[PDB]
């Protein structure tokens, strides 16, 4: 048992632990036993749920897209027709997860993905199709499919998972960053140029996912909604950071919208009100 | 008293100057186990490990603060700047010494804080980027009290130019310069990066922010300003990949 | 074939299950881990760092002044500030402690409250910082305040007082969200003697208040934070 | 009280690692050192 | 602080009335109405406001909205009167 | 083998074990061997089914709600439309379980939940949809979703389980009470106030469950009935209590209705009738 | 005979007074392993560990019974009450001594029972609450034979004011005062709670109920009443979190 | 893949099965158990306490 | 005659605990003690 508080009686100390200098930038560990007479209590607590592995470590929906299974004859832009959809993987699009991750500067983790496909048939349909989804992980910078039945889907190298709509797929992706950790913040440019983009960098490329319904068309249209869930595991985090206070406006940037509302709540009363 | 002598430079302080070493980690040379670049690194002598004094800022009653980015602020400082421009890769720690003296009648409190990867926000919103010239200002740094510029960062000190609240900036290595207590702040910064060494030109490892928290209140009839002076010494600096001098904008 | 019986919950996607899963990149070798300073193992490590409290949250907008607690000269037996101790709310909502606290439902342990004086060196002041444990109202006079946990602070060469708010509760855990039963009490500061400014100086001097957690701090049940919201997915 | 067999060859496939025992906040709370005891290399 | 709407209502004997309980707290844990009357919580989204259809009011009653919100008064009474 | 009864012959005892004083409040363990001549028998019985773990320890339906999958376009109150439903978890709504638990004052247990979803299509439908339910456990006091497709459902922290309608989900929740045990009875208030609620307390907050059908709408309406089953395990119980005799009227209160029927059966005959 | 002397108080009993110790557990101070509150507890002296006699009730032929709630009944009793009001937290055991003497011609039987967490039912039904003033009556307690009040508890002794039958109240620690046998009952109550210590004002740990089971039958021509007197002594009492005196309603 | 054969009853919800199940709150640390008097292990313990019989149930 | 492997890291995930061996009703049936043998602390 780890002691939380030690028994401590009256103190006529000349080594005043309660007078310090915050000018130094140190949080001296002053305990209750230093300013009040205390009893001896035990922790009964390990702090398992505050470990970064747990704090940043449950599955969160990080992308949602709808794709369709329909007659593809006579369509030029299959992407526009929502026959397939791709998505550059990023954990920045959902703000809860982004703020949690942005509590740190550098983060290293392996990715466990869960893809949930759910079918809907809004228009008249005689039955529910037994559709199969192909979720193709394309490595960073690899060509995405350009049409629904492109040969890119038959890639001999791109990892692909085939699963029924209504069911899930699960697969882990190791940490794929070039550097020893992802740069959740980058104060630099890709090169010394006057006009080049700031912050957003290729260091944090985690890949991309393409989705299509493998089935040929039925007589009716089926709408499939794909939810990608990411779970970070084997998490390592460095350099704690000031938490995000203002809304986000874009991925990879710290920008916040103009004319934002005040973060700090105003007091109902003066500074003396409880 | 205290005295720090680096090369041909010396800073004496009649205050018992206690130094903050960011994350209790001293600057160190890149060890073999962490190294990726194969070239033998250039470890300069006294020529670079020395105190460079930047031009002083004036702290007025209504000044918001100042921000310097390293190693950008030292890009024009003697031999260090030249080496930073002639080499492809570089890593360095820093000993930052912020100086601001007043009388026992003045009041005010500066927050001196070092932010690794202080990615600045653009004041325009959306996904606009802060241009190179604004994030690499040099020894003048960024004055948070000036007006916005096209392609410049946002300059509301309450939000740290990044969308986080000022009160929370104490999570980073910092020291206060409380005019009643102390006149100097010393922070020793190690090399912080996801990569063992990096390009010194296109990437700023850390940002030094000096922010008035408690405003300057000078005694009656006194001049309503104080100078703030920043002195920096590169520590455990390494350079690799010497070649033709880099060309950067401004 | 090994005879098996599939149980209820088979085929469910529970977002917190944490099992093994096949790798999509077999034989991939990730970049080696280099030493980066400031590694964070546990969030209980970082909540122990003092951050400023926007104690003076009486302004329409967010300003640096929200962090400055005004002190006035020649005030006697008067109150400096007073706040409730719902650490996941009010003045604490935006502090690092409050932010990390809003990610959990339960909290226990002691808090470290600090004040830094920023006035001129030639000033003097004795303040009394009082913690009123729950069950009693927020103290309305200094006499009431000094019956509870308090520290008489003499401002001098040491410009910072650190008062601990001892864990003072029957129930072992309190809710991070404001609740009557799990109320944590009150924090107030009063002039013990007064503030005296030297000649040639006038106006308000300021205190900076800091909050942090003692090493005996606990946070249990993870929840979403209500600090940030979104109605639309973000893009690049 | 608990058992795990590794079913896959990759380290990325294993379940979460658990708790980092040796947690110490002095890195962040007590980063002050006297520079007159020559702690610098 | 806890609030009840309407503050007051006059209603016919045996009739139904909709009483709204609200808090200033955005996320209250306890929020309801105390009354001996048969009531029905109206399906309504949110945590800090509830609506009840108090049915078959026979006497003068004083339904009290209650909550655990510590801001202000955590309880609010409304006054139902019957006319017949 | 544990002895139930020992062989005992004629007794001319002066230490009369059958004369006692119930005024003392003790149930002296008088055995059959004390008042009658007995033979020696064995128990052949451990009492495994009377242990509190078993007595309070099988799955019981503790909540039932119906939700719908229908076209959500042009609806303001999704909760009223039964597109989703939430429920503050409590084991008091079913009287069998409540009386069993109320046999004790303090109870500590971990919760095993089983959610059974069953679909019905009363109106004309061409097929049965392959619907997926999201059961979201929201921690005590956390915000419940306000609309069917609110971002609260994509919470990076709230535990959620996705399962097909017609199938079940199962997940355990540890003991989540603030105090060392749940207060099945609380003779107090949240604070010293004249008007505050009695009995019902936040100490016994076990969380809340929100339910929706993840699927977008089909052409027809599907009615989904969600049954939540709770099973208490690792049960600890203290302070036995007088069993409940009268009907209940509300959760968290000991109130009973006015004009209730007599509990004690009236005798068909006088006190001498067998 | 028996004599119990606590502080400056003494109760003598010419009956061989056998005490019921609830659940065979003596009152004890909170051990370190169970403690959560860190403050050093205040363990009063003789000043509180002593017998406080409440005002006597009259037992008539048609009286239903009486109910006291602890520590509420002692909130106005000498130093204990003051400490209970000045401290935020408190835990205490009790030695309850119920006294009722009669002659060998009287008949009647009192059930003296201690109910932990005796949550009272409201007589109004639905989900109405019993108001603070009724569950904290003080040394007068609740008289079950009086009429109902707006916001008061139900007062049908058959249902124990909670919806359980009277016959079953023997599962709780109890003693009978059978006028033929004994005139006193003694119950030693330990601190019973799900939390190690609690607020003494807003929560009543136990309820003491004195219920006539066998009605009082006085001899012919006798006065048709008997006084019942309750004497309580706090045992192993602890207080924590001293502050301004609490303000409670009534 | 280990060859398996699913048996009858697969996918059934039997309300008395009592198997292991995944936790929805991983790493949660429940409040420590304090000593509370009157712990009940078995219901055969409490039935041994005398309670009154409403023998005169003629009302 | 019986086997259990713990498949999950949490104690809350384990199946029911079984029977409390040491069951003794004297707590409730024989709570009487003479107070003249000074059993009180």
């Amino acid at each position: 048992q780890t002691v939380a508080s030690i028994s401590s009686g009256p103190k006529h100390t000349q080594k005043v632990p309660i007078l310090t200098a915050n000018e130094t930038g140190a949080t001296m560990p002053v305990l209750p036993s230093d300013s009040i007479e205390t009893r001896t209590t035990y922790m009964h607590f390990n702090g398992s749920e505050t470990d970064v592995e747990c704090f940043l470590g449950r599955a969160a929906c990080v992308h949602v897209t709808e794709i369709q299974n329909k007659d593809a004859t006579g369509i030029d832009n299959h992407r526009e027709a929502k026959l397939f959809n791709d998505w550059k993987i990023n954990l920045s699009s959902l703000v809860q997860l982004r703020k949690k991750l942005e509590l740190f500067t550098y983060v290293r983790f392996d990715s466990e993905y869960t893809i949930l496909a759910t079918a809907s048939q809004p228009d008249s349909a005689n039955y529910s199709s037994n559709l199969v989804v192909q979720a193709m992980y394309v490595p960073p910078g690899a060509p995405n499919p350009k049409e629904w039945d492109d040969y890119t889907w038959q890639s001999a190298s791109n990892p692909s998972v085939f699963f029924k709509v209504g069911d899930t797929s699960r697969f882990s992706v190791p940490y794929v960053g070039l550097a020893s950790a992802y740069n959740c913040f980058y104060d630099g440019y890709s090169h010394d140029d006057a006009e080049t983009q700031y912050g957003i960098t290729v260091l944090n490329h985690m890949g991309s996912m393409a989705f299509r319904i493998v089935n040929e068309h039925d007589e009716h249209k089926t709408l499939v909604k794909i939810r990608v869930y990411h779970r970070a595991k084997h998490v390592e985090a460095w350099i704690p950071r000031a938490p995000r206070a203002l809304p986000y406006t874009s991925i990879g940037r710290t920008n916040y919208p103009k004319n934002t509302e005040p973060v700090i709540k105003k007091r109902k009363g003066d500074i003396k009100s409880y | 008293v205290q005295q720090i002598t680096l090369g041909n430079s010396t800073i004496t302080t009649q205050e018992a100057a206690n130094a903050v070493v960011c994350y209790a980690e001293w600057p160190e040379y890149l060890p073999d186990v962490d190294a990726s670049d194969v070239n033998k690194t250039s470890k300069p002598d006294t020529s670079v490990c020395r105190f460079y004094t930047l031009d002083s800022k004036t702290w007025t009653t209504g000044s918001k603060g100042w921000c310097w980015k390293l190693p950008d602020a030292l890009k024009d400082m003697g031999v260090f700047g030249q080496n930073m421009f002639f080499h492809s890769l570089g890593r360095s720690g820093y000993t930052v010494h912020v100086q601001c003296n007043a009388t026992k009648f003045h009041s005010g409190c500066l927050l001196v804080v070092v932010i690794p990867e202080h990615q600045l926000a653009s004041h325009e919103g959306g996904n606009v980027s802060v241009k190179y010239t604004f994030t690499h200002p040099g020894e003048r740094g960024i004055d948070l009290s000036s007006a916005n510029e096209v392609g410049g960062p946002v300059k509301d000190v309450i939000y740290n130019m990044n969308g986080t609240l000022l009160g929370n900036l104490l999570i980073f290595p910092h020291q206060f310069i409380n005019l009643r207590t102390n006149n100097t702040a010393t922070i020793v910064i190690p090399y912080i990066n996801s990569v063992p060494i990096d390009s010194m030109t296109r990437h700023n490892n850390v940002s030094l922010m000096v922010i008035p928290i408690a405003p300057l209140t000078v005694p009656t009839g006194a001049t309503p300003s104080l100078p703030i002076t920043v002195t920096i010494a590169p520590m455990c600096t390494e350079f690799s990949g010497i070649r033709s001098k880099s060309i950067v904008p401004q | 074939g090994l005879p098996t019986t599939t149980l209820p919950g088979s085929g469910q996607f529970l977002t917190t299950d944490d099992r093994q899963s096949p790798s999509a990149l077999p034989n991939y070798e990730p970049t080696p881990r280099i030493h980066i300073p400031g590694k964070v193992h546990n969030l209980l490590e970082i909540i122990q760092v003092d951050t400023l409290i926007p104690m003076n949250n009486t302004h329409t907008k967010d300003e640096v002044n929200s962090y400055l607690i005004p002190l006035n000269a020649n005030r006697q037996n008067e109150q400096v500030f007073g706040t409730n101790l719902f650490i996941g709310d009010g003045v604490f909502k935006t502090t690092l402690l409050g932010e990390i606290v809003q990610y959990y439902t339960h909290w226990s342990g002691s808090l470290r409250f600090s004040l830094m004086y920023t006035g001129p060196a030639l000033s003097s002041a004795k303040l009394i910082l009082a913690y009123t444990p729950p069950g009693a109202r927020g103290p309305q006079d200094r006499r009431e305040a000094m019956l509870g946990t308090h520290v008489v602070w003499d401002i001098g060469l040491q410009s910072t007082i650190v008062m601990t708010i001892p864990w003072t509760s029957g129930v072992q855990f309190r809710y991070t969200d404001p609740d009557t039963y799990t109320s944590a009490g009150f924090l107030s500061c009063w002039y013990q003697t007064s503030l005296i400014l030297p000649p040639e100086t006038t106006g308000q001097v300021y205190l900076l208040s800091f909050i942090s957690a003692c090493p005996d701090f606990k946070l249990r049940l993870m929840k979403d934070t209500q600090t940030i919201s979104q109605t639309v997915a973000l893009t690049e | 009280t608990f058992t795990v067999i590794n079913y896959y060859k990759d380290a990325a496939s294993t379940s979460s690692a658990g708790q980092s025992l040796s947690m110490d906040p002095s890195k962040f709370t007590e980063p002050v050192k006297d520079l007159m005891l020559k702690g610098a290399p | 602080q806890t609030s009840v709407s309407p503050s007051k209502v006059i209603l016919p004997r045996g009739g139904s009335v909709l009483v709204t309980c609200s808090t200033s707290c955005d996320q209250p844990k306890l929020l309801g109405i105390e009354t001996p009357l048969p009531k029905k919580e109206l399906l309504l989204p949110g945590n800090n406001r509830k609506v009840y259809e108090l049915s078959n009011v026979q006497e003068d009653s004083q339904p009290m909205c209650y909550s655990n919100c510590p801001d202000g008064q955590s309880t609010a009474k409304t006054f139902l009167t019957v006319y017949w």
